[PDB]
């Protein structure tokens, strides 16, 4: 299950097999420190997991739009729309919220097993878990945390932070959405590549 | 052959080779995007 | 006494470039098509060695495709089977596709299997193409020299007719003379401003003109 | 108007630096035939020196009383292009060399005769090495937080 991102290419040395979603790809040896992969494996974790969030909130919605159910503007008009309070007041409260949770989160990071316990509710703890799979309360449905789980998390964020590239590419070469730009590419395929757009 | 390849491997040949592949990508860079100041792309 | 799926290396005292000279020492007959030719010495390391043969057959290969395509359809367009054929200007006429996009497309799905063969080489029998059935056993092939099922349908190398080395010098050889066509056909359409076949109609009729030396 | 000057594009003193090289170079056009070699290379240069002057324009550069356009550094957002944008690609690219130098230093160190690795380059390591400085930034972090930047002697 291991497998090879090049097939010719040998897996390095400090990419045994343990970590899930383990293909020997560490061309430029990033991860040779062993904290440093600790640290990389978190990142890669909460980047794929934001990507996939953003990169359904980017899609959906402009799927949606363009079929008809609703009317809701593109991902990068959505900045200037109206909602009850302004940009800067949801900014803060992000901020501060944010703050909170990724300061645990670092902690957890830092030391594992550290701040599983509520700080108001005393009675109220995380079970004994893995760093960057905190069970519990974040998995209400009681879904095992298999390696197959994990890998296939981990396939579908890169994959994700793939697409959300794409998006942010797209949109600053072309100036439109994505979903209109498989709409274009679906027109014919031939005369609607990357190349035309150039 | 070994031997030929060591020489090109020392450091005036490959320092000739290494600027004068990057001349040339540089007066081909400033022939297709000549007169640059500023940069506006972003 | 059966069939012996080994390339045999030339004896020393085998047929060189240049009758009465010495051979050089890194080539010992174990090549196709080894005539002792290397008047630089490009083959002294065997590694650089390996990879020269590997580059000459690939290079073969391509030429004796192009130089294919290249006389076949100008032979059916001068029988008449090809109503606008011509090699110089096939690149520039209009398909269904820009160049541009074709080209990328052609980069992307040639560097696919060019990346595959540069696996096999760095490391013989990672990539294996040939399906690994239940009880068929698969022989280990040489590198640059693939094919079971796919590249090799017919059986031919392994021994079967021609031992492995004739056929590898007859595929060396034909390959050599393909890029050497190639070549003269790529200087003969800018310099004669004609087509392959035409100048060699031309040739042939009063030879000691309508030559190099009349355009 | 940053610092009393006014955009490039509504410059008077720009137009008639402009109109002062195309006069030249129209001055040193009328020695020649206008299908001679000579005369198509001044027509280019006249059409690179009005694309350039229409480009500086447009670019939002700032022209001073002079005519002639005027970078600012401080960190304006409106001229960002003009040092900080090409600042970060330079710093970029030198923080690729100077990474993928040491990195070789460092991989050569501890040989037989490390000195015979720096006046003949092993390349097969060095061209290893070359992609090594697209993550530099990442890689000099981390090594600065593990303490491996720096030796202590
Ligand atoms: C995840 C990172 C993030 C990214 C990549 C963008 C990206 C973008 N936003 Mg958004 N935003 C992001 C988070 C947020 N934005 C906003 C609120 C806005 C506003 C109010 C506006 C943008 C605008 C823009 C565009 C140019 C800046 C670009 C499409 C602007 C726009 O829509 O295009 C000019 C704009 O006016 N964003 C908030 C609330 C404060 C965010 C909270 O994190
Ligand atoms: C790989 C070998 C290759 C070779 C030897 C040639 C050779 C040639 N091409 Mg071709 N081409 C080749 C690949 C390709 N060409 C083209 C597209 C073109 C165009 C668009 C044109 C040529 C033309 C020419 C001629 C250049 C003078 C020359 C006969 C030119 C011609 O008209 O002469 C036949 C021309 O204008 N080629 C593409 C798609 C981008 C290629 C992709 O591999
Ligand atoms: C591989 C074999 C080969 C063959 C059969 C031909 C055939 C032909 N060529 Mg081409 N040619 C070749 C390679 C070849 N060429 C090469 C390698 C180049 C240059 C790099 C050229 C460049 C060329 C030019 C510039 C012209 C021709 C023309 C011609 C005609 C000969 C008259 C002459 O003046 O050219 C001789 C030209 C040479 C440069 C000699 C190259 C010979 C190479 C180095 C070796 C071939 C020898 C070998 C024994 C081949 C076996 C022969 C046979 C068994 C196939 C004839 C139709 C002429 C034409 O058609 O005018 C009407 C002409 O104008 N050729
Ligand atoms: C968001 C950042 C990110 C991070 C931190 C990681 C982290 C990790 N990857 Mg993952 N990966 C990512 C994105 C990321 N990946 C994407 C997008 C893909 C799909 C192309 C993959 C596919 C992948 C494979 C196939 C493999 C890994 C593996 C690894 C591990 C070792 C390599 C390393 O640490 O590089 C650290 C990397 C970064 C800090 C990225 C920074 C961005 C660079 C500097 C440039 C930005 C480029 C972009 C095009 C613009 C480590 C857990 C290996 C493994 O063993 O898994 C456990 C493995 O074989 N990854
Ligand atoms: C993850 C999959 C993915 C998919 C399905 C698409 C899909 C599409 N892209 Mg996007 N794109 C992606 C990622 C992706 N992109 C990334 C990572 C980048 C940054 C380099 C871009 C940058 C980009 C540009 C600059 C353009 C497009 C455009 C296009 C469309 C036309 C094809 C084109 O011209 O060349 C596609 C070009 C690419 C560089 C291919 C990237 C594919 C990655 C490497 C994954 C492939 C892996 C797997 C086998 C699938 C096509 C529908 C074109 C357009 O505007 O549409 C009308 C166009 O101009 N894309
Ligand atoms: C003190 C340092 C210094 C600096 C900062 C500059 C700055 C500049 N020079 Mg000047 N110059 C200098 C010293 C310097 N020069 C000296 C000593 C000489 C005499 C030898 C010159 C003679 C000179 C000439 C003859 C020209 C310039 C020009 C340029 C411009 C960039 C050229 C270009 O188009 O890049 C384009 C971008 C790049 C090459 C970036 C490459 C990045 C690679 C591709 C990686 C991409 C990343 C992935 C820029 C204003 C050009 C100009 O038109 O000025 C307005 C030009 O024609 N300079
Ligand atoms: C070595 C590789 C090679 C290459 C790169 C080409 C390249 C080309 N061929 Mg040639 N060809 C070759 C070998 C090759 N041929 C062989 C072995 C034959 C059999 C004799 C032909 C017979 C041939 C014909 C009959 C025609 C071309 C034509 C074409 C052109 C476009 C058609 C095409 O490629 O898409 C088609 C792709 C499919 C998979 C279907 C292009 C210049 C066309 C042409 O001349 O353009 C006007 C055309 O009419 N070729
Ligand atoms: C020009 C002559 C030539 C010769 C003598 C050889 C010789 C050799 N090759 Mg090489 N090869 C060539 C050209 C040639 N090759 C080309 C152009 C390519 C690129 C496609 C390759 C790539 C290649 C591969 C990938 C493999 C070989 C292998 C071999 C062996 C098989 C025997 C043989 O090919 O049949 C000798 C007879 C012929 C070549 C006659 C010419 C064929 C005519 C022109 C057309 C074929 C007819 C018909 C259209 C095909 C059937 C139709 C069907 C698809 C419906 C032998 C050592 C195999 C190997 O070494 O394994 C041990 C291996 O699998 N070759
Ligand atoms: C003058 C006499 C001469 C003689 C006796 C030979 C003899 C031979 N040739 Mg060579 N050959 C010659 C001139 C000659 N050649 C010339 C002028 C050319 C053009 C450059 C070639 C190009 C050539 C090719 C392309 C091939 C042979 C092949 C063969 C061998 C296969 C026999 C058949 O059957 C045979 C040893 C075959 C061989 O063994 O190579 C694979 C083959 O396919 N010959
Ligand atoms: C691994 C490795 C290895 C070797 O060794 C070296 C190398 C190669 C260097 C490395 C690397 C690689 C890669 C490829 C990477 C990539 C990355 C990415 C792309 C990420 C993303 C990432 C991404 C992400 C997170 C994303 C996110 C997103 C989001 C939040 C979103 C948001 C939003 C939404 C929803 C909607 C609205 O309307 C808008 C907004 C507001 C905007």
């Amino acid at each position: 299950k291991k497998g090879e991102w090049l097939p010719g290419l040998a897996s390095p040395g400090y990419l045994t097999g343990s970590l899930p979603g383990d293909n020997g790809f560490d061309p430029l040896a990033l991860a040779e420190d062993p904290e440093n992969l600790r640290w990389f494996v978190q990142a890669e974790l909460v980047n794929g997991r934001w990507a996939m969030l953003g990169v359904a909130g980017m899609l959906l919605p402009e799927v949606f739009t363009s079929i008809g159910i609703i009317d809701v503007p593109k991902w990068y008009d959505a900045g200037k729309s109206e909602y009850f309070a302004s940009s800067s007041t949801l900014f803060v409260i992000e901020f501060i919220l944010f703050h909170y949770v990724e300061i645990r989160r670092w902690q957890d990071i830092k030391n594992p097993g550290c701040v599983n316990q509520d700080p108001i509710f005393k009675q109220y703890s995380l079970p004994p878990n893995e760093c960057g799979y905190p069970g519990g309360i974040f998995n209400p449905l009681n879904f095992a945390p298999t390696t197959e789980a994990k890998e296939k998390e981990l396939a579908n964020g890169r994959l994700a932070m793939l697409a959300f590239l794409g998006f942010i590419v797209q949109h600053n070469v072309t100036g439109k959405g994505p979903f209109d730009n498989l709409q274009q590419h679906l027109s014919d395929p031939w005369h609607n590549t990357i190349i035309q757009t150039f | 052959m070994r031997d030929f390849k060591t020489y090109l491997s020392v450091a005036p040949v490959l320092s000739t080779l290494w600027f004068g592949s990057l001349a040339g990508l540089l007066i081909e860079i400033n022939r297709f995007f000549p007169d640059a100041l500023t940069f506006p792309f972003f | 006494g059966g069939i012996s799926s080994v390339c045999e290396p030339l004896p020393p005292d085998r047929p060189l470039w240049f009758p009465g000279s010495t051979p050089p020492q890194w080539l010992d007959g174990s090549l196709p098509g080894d005539f002792g030719f290397d008047p630089l010495g490009l083959g002294s390391d065997p590694e650089t060695l390996r990879w020269f043969a590997q580059a000459e057959l690939m290079h073969s290969r391509w030429a004796m495709l192009a130089v294919a395509g290249i006389l076949i359809p100008e032979w059916l367009e001068s029988i008449g089977l090809m109503e606008n054929f011509n090699w110089y200007d096939a690149g520039s006429r209009e398909y269904f596709a820009d160049p541009t996009t074709l080209f990328v497309v052609q980069l992307a799905l040639m560097g696919w299997v060019e990346g595959r063969r540069w696996a096999d080489y760095v490391n013989p029998g990672c990539v294996d193409i040939e399906p690994k059935l239940p009880n068929r056993k698969n022989p280990k092939p040489d590198v640059g020299y693939p094919g079971g099922l796919w590249f090799d349908f017919m059986m031919w190398g392994r021994g079967s007719p021609e031992p492995v080395m004739v056929l590898r010098t007859k595929e060396i050889k034909n390959g050599r003379l393909a890029m050497l066509a190639f070549v003269g056909l790529c200087f003969q359409a800018v310099y004669t401003g004609e087509g392959p076949l035409e100048n060699l109609s031309r040739h042939v009729a009063d030879p000691g003109h309508c030559n190099i030396f009349s355009a | 108007d940053i610092a009393g000057l006014t955009p490039c594009k509504e410059s008077k003193q720009f137009a008639k630096r402009e109109k002062q090289a195309l006069k030249k170079l129209q001055a040193s056009l009328k020695l020649y035939a206008d299908d001679s070699a000579p005369a198509l290379a001044i027509k280019a240069t006249m059409e690179k020196t009005k694309k350039r002057f229409d480009n500086y324009g447009k670019y939002g550069l700032l022209c001073g009383s002079d005519g002639l356009p005027h970078l600012i550094v401080s960190g304006d957002q409106r001229h960002w292009g003009e040092f900080i944008t090409p600042g970060i690609l330079f710093l970029y690219i030198a923080g690729w060399i100077g990474w993928v130098g040491r990195s070789y230093l460092i991989a050569i160190r501890d040989e037989k005769k490390p000195t015979q690795k720096e006046i003949i380059i092993d390349v097969p390591l060095a061209s290893s090495l070359l992609f090594r400085g697209f993550s530099w930034p990442v890689a000099a972090y981390r090594e600065l937080l593990n303490g491996e930047l720096v030796d202590n002697n």
